[PDB]
């Protein structure tokens, strides 16, 4: 790592500075370095590690989408060179994010906060393979098995408005309606999803309270999207 | 499209 | 040149394919290859490589007045070290241009419209060096000179709509405020291009028209800032 | 800021 020489501390700092500066191929770089480190990621640094990457493949989708649309229609070799170029950044990406969260930051997750944070990561990054893939078939089954362990420990170890459960939640009812063909799953787990926040809001603290109700509004987004 | 976390 | 192995024709439409999916970073290396080719840019091609220069340098521009910021107030060495990388990257990028500019661009600019453009664009590369600098003194002179050749050029061969020149007359406005402390300069040049150009679009088409009046909004905004 | 050309 090219940031093997810099002080842990002095990464985190300078991934907060290139958030504010919307220097997110750099946000990410920091936060690479930092993970490295070895160390455990405080839920701020969890945060901060999402936003960066989340931030360079939205990008790079955006593009592939374009490009993808661009292609379809011709249907030379230079638009479909372009999309694989493109295409090919992508997927390292994911596999640079698949290889943080695979050696080591879940087996090093030592409760439920964490390794579901990273369980979430690494299903959405399989399903950002799958949006490119065509093969496909073992990267959806990837993505789904994450979603289901993060799921399966969130359910019994946060309360329902968590936002790092909401998220999940969401962001698996994405997979099963775009990726697996599965729109009733997706419809179920949004439902459900946010019926169990509703009736869980009483609970909250008006901070909390703002929190869910704007994972719930996304949540309601799809919903009335998919019905 | 449907809406991920953002 | 990484880019030597490609034909023109594909990097132009790559180009295009780049600024379709917001990928100005990819846009301005295929313009850099195209450019040493050694051939012509049209005055579509020409705008291609602008609009990616400027996507590029923007941005770089926008993180480094964030991080300058923080570090004024500021006033550890990390805001300072990572200011200096993206400045560092800036100055690169601004580097890269004028060096295709001087080798040879301006050069094999055997009319008055590509020579103006690519005057205008020396003016700009020097500008943004100059936002930066500390030496600072020698920069502003070369923006100076640069801008002054091309509005002498300018006054002389296009009439006083003409996109090419508003925006130059524009960008040496700004110069003149922002930079080289002469906002009189910087009143008295855009008052004078607003003037001209008012008067004269009664020779236009529906569409010049739109085109000239555009540049005119923004030397409006500025003189509404500036008196 | 003053506007450039945009
Ligand atoms: N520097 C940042 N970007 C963040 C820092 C922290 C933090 C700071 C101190 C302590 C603990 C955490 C954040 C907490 N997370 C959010 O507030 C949040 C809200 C909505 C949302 C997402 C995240 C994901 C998409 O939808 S984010
Ligand atoms: N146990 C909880 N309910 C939380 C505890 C903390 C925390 C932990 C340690 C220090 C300081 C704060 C939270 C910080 N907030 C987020 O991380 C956050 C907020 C909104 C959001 C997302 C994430 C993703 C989707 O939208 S939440
Ligand atoms: N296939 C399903 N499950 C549904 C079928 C219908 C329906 C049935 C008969 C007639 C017309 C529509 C539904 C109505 N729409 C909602 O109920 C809805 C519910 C909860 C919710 C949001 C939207 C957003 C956040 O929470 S849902
Ligand atoms: N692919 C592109 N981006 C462009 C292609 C062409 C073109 C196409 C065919 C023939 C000749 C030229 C453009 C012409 N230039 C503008 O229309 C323009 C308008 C406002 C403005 C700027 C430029 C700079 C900032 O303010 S731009
Ligand atoms: N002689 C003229 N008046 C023009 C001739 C052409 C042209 C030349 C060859 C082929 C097709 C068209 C123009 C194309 N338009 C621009 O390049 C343009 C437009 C708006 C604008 C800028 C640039 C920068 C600021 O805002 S303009
Ligand atoms: N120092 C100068 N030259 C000016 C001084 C004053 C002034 C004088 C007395 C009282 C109040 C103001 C000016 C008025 N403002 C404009 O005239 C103006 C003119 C043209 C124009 C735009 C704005 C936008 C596009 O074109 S200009
Ligand atoms: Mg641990
Ligand atoms: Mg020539």
């Amino acid at each position: 790592g090219a940031m093997g020489s810099m002080e842990r501390a002095s990464l985190i700092q300078k991934a907060k500075l290139a958030e504010q500066a919307e220097r997110y191929e750099d946000m990410a770089a920091f936060m690479k370095g930092a993970v490295e480190k070895g160390e455990e990621l405080s839920c701020e640094e969890r945060n901060l590690l999402s936003v960066a990457y989340k931030n360079v493949v939205g990008g790079q989708r955006a593009a592939w989408r374009v490009l993808s649309s661009i292609e379809q229609k011709s249907n030379g070799p230079e638009v479909r060179e372009y999309r694989e170029k493109v295409e090919t950044e992508l997927q390292g990406v994911c596999d640079t994010v698949l290889g943080l969260l695979d050696s080591h930051l879940i087996k090093e997750a030592g409760d439920a906060e964490s390794r579901v944070f990273y369980l979430k990561m690494k299903g959405d990054y399989y399903r950002y393979l799958a949006e490119v893939a065509t093969d496909k078939k073992r990267i959806i089954d990837s993505a789904r098995s994450a979603y289901q362990e993060a799921m399966d420990i969130s359910k019994k170890e946060m309360p329902p408005t968590n936002p790092i459960r909401l998220g999940l939640a969401l962001n698996f009812s994405v997979f099963h309606y775009e990726i697996a063909n599965s729109p009733e799953e997706a419809i179920s787990l949004a439902k459900t999803t946010f019926d169990e926040a509703m009736a869980d809001l009483h609970t909250l603290s008006e901070d909390s309270y703002k929190d869910s109700t704007l994972i719930m509004q996304l949540l309601r987004d799809n919903l009335t999207l998919w019905t | 499209r449907s809406l991920s976390e953002r």
